[PDB]
RNA sequence: AAUCCGGUUAAUAUUCCGGAACCAGAAGGUGGAAUCACGGCAACGUAAAUGAAGUUGGAGACGUCGGCGGGAGCCCUGGGAAGAGUUCUCUUUUCUUUUUAACAAACCACACCCUGAAAUCGGUUUAUCCGGAGCUAGGGUAUGGUGUUUGGAA
């Protein structure tokens, strides 16, 4: 019961190892596609770089740009953390058809990236957006 | 001795899982009321179990004996470094 | 090359001229080993050190963090240990503060 | 020596300037072997029906110095 | 780092001749690819998929002995074929030979992952080894020692 929507966790398996993700939706009840403790998690593949006021606005935007990654991973693969991040734009956008339709997946990634950039601009969830050394 | 007797009674009355993955699954599900970890457990495994127990609000019991001693107390012939008890059953170990 | 040594490992083959000739077979390559565990990594073909250059970039490294230098089990353990140690430092700092 | 099973690419690699000489082999199995010499590799093609074999004789460019059985 | 086969001299051959490959380095050009690529829960996969300083990791690179498994060649042998025998008769018999290289293509099996939670102990070696630090079982992943089909090549 330690897994809830909007909770911050870390992925410990796969290509996106050691990347902080937020639980968009819990599928711990099990599913035919993933007969295990799977859940939809959205994380960051390229953490934003440090921003200097002397640098140009275009350069600052490029440094702050982050590439998100949305995938379903098992509960054992994930690692829950105390912190939790909740966003209005991240609620209700997760569905089976979203992962089923490739065009919907790209749209979801674009929406997640737009939401993350707004959060970075707002100066919130700095620990979550910051890359973790391992 | 009283804790060992309560654990032995719970092993036949309540629900218990004696294993790393089973306890981790039980801790994740939150059903594991108490988690018994042997003193000979690895520091990384003990810390991971403690973090999971803290997140799931479960009791953390540290057995003085090693995994062999924990298995002998549980009555099984297999070493069990970590065990998870969800229900105490007739016993009042919880 | 008199006084045959470990280098002169010859295998007899039948030529199309109905003749038996010895061909020198070089030592087989060794798959890269994981730095921490020491067990050989999975997904890397075992070729010679010089022949490893000809392979593509994706053919020598696994698509994961520390892939091709640390095993996946070691990678998972290293990631988990770092997170727990970071939490302990955070917990200790809060208590000390 | 790459065994080649696509007639069309055998045609285009013949027209490409790398091709130098071509040989045609008629074995006992009534199969026609087209061997094309390139800079580094000898490309061969095995066909089983004579009419396609003959059609690809006249489809080869005249500049190529084709030769019959050795 | 990288070569084989056949042929060739009065005397030299992995060197020469004929044919067929391989390695290293060098630039542009052409086509393809990304705007610092995706997929799979995972082990990982793919035609590509920038990485300075600085910091590491691996190969090279590592004792010896015994048994088991695999493959190759050699030896043994059944036919088939060829020739040379022996043979009043017997002897479907006696002797000899019966080739495919480097290299290049497609496919072909112990370590790990996923489901799983086990002792009524199971699996299993020629030799009892492992298992809640997760067995047997099911599905995968990688490593291909090799083998199959060719090309080379008649």
């Amino acid at each position: 019961k330690i897994l809830k929507p909007g909770k911050v966790a870390l992925i410990t398996r796969g290509r996106f190892a050691g990347k902080k993700v937020v639980i968009l939706q819990a599928i711990d009840q099990g599913s035919k596609s993933h007969p295990f403790g799977h859940a939809v998690v959205a994380g960051v593949e390229r953490y934003p770089l440090k921003v200097t006021k002397s640098m140009g606005a275009k350069r600052i935007a490029r440094r702050s740009r982050v590439k998100p990654f949305i995938k379903v991973v098992n509960y054992n693969h994930l690692m829950p953390t105390r912190y939790a991040l909740e966003l209005d734009n991240l609620k209700g956008l997760i569905t089976a058809d979203t992962f089923k339709e490739p065009t919907q997946r790209s749209a979801a990634r674009k929406t997640v990236k737009k939401t993350f950039e707004e959060k970075y601009q707002s100066g919130k969830s700095a620990w979550f957006f910051t890359p973790l050394r391992f | 001795d009283t804790i060992n007797s309560k654990l032995a009674l719970t092993m036949k009355s309540g629900k218990y899982v004696l294993g790393y993955k089973s306890t981790l699954k039980t801790l994740r599900s939150g059903k594991a009321k108490l988690i018994l970890i042997a003193a000979n457990a690895p520091p990384l495994r003990k810390s991971e179990l403690e973090y999971y127990a803290m997140l799931s609000r479960c009791s953390v019991h540290h057995y003085s004996g090693n995994n062999i001693d924990l298995g002998t107390a549980c009555g099984k012939l297999f070493r069990v470094g970590v065990l998870a008890v969800i229900d105490a059953g007739d016993s009042d170990i919880l | 090359l008199a006084y045959n040594t470990r280098s002169n490992r010859t295998r007899i083959i039948k030529t199309p001229g109905n003749n038996i000739r010895y061909l020198h077979i070089k030592k087989l390559g060794t798959i890269p080993r994981c730095g921490d565990t020491g067990v050989p990594l999975q997904g890397i073909p075992a070729l010679r050190p010089r022949e490893f250059a000809r392979l593509s970039h994706n053919k020598k490294t696994v698509q994961r963090a520390y892939g091709g230098c640390l095993s996946a089990n070691a990678v998972k353990d290293r990631i988990v240990r770092a997170f727990l140690i970071e939490e302990q430092k955070i917990v200790k700092q809060k208590l000390k503060q | 020596p790459r065994q080649i099973s696509d007639i069309k690419q055998f045609l285009e690699i013949a027209r490409r300037k790398d091709a130098t000489s071509a040989r045609i082999k008629k074995n006992t199995n009534k199969d026609v072997k087209f061997k094309l010499r390139c800079s580094k590799y000898l490309y061969t093609l095995v066909v089983a029906d004579a009419k396609k074999a003959e059609k690809l004789r006249q489809s080869l460019p005249p500049d190529l110095t084709v030769t019959e059985v050795g």
